């Protein structure tokens, strides 16, 4: 019963205590106390899908740089703009383990690349991690008809 | 202007697709 949403901000903390200074950007902090966040990221199911993702990331580590470039570089709106990428891939056949992961693995590429550049302006990290959130919210109905993540990462992969 | 976002979606299904045999 932990959403979507909860867990990728849980994967994106526990991303930020594992770079660089470990240090939490403050746009993490609110939205920790605004979604609310009830899941920790130390938590086994945490860490356990932390690897997987960056497993993903590392496998397709420059189609993830690149695509993150052409969407941060192009966008005038940068919250909107991660719900037309989550329904373009979500609402084009039915969605996937696989599918739900790389949006995930994504997301969380997004905001380490956001957060370790000490040069990004507070809003850009904002309506990104923002944008995530909101857009992965469209997850919770079918990953809660596979049993919710928790199930999906124990039993499924 | 929505094009960057079709590439990127077109991509992560890819992946997705890739990783569903994985
Ligand atoms: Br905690
Ligand atoms: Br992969
Ligand atoms: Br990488
Ligand atoms: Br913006
Ligand atoms: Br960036
Ligand atoms: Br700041
Ligand atoms: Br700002
Ligand atoms: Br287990
Ligand atoms: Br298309």
């Amino acid at each position: 019963a932990y959403s979507t949403r909860e867990i990728l901000l849980a994967l994106c903390i526990r991303d930020s205590r594992v770079h660089g200074n470990g240090t939490l950007h403050p746009v993490l902090e609110l939205a920790a106390r605004e979604t609310p966040l009830r899941l920790s990221p130390e938590d086994t199911v945490v860490l356990r899908y932390h690897v997987l993702l960056e497993e993903i990331i590392e496998r397709n580590s420059e189609t993830f740089t690149e695509t993150w470039n052409r969407f941060i570089t192009h966008t005038e709106h940068v919250d909107l703009d991660f719900n037309s990428v989550f329904l373009e891939i979500f609402h084009r056949g039915d969605p996937s383990l696989g599918r739900a992961l790389a949006w995930m693995a994504w997301c969380m590429h997004a905001c380490r690349t956001l957060c370790c550049n000490q040069s990004t302006p507070y809003y850009v990290v904002d309506l990104s991690v923002r944008g995530m959130l909101e857009a992965s919210e469209g997850l919770d109905g079918w990953i809660h008809q596979q049993g919710g993540w928790s199930t999906l990462i124990e039993d499924n992969i | 202007d929505m094009r960057p976002e079709i590439w990127i979606a077109q991509e992560l299904r890819r992946i997705g697709d890739e990783f569903n045999a994985y």
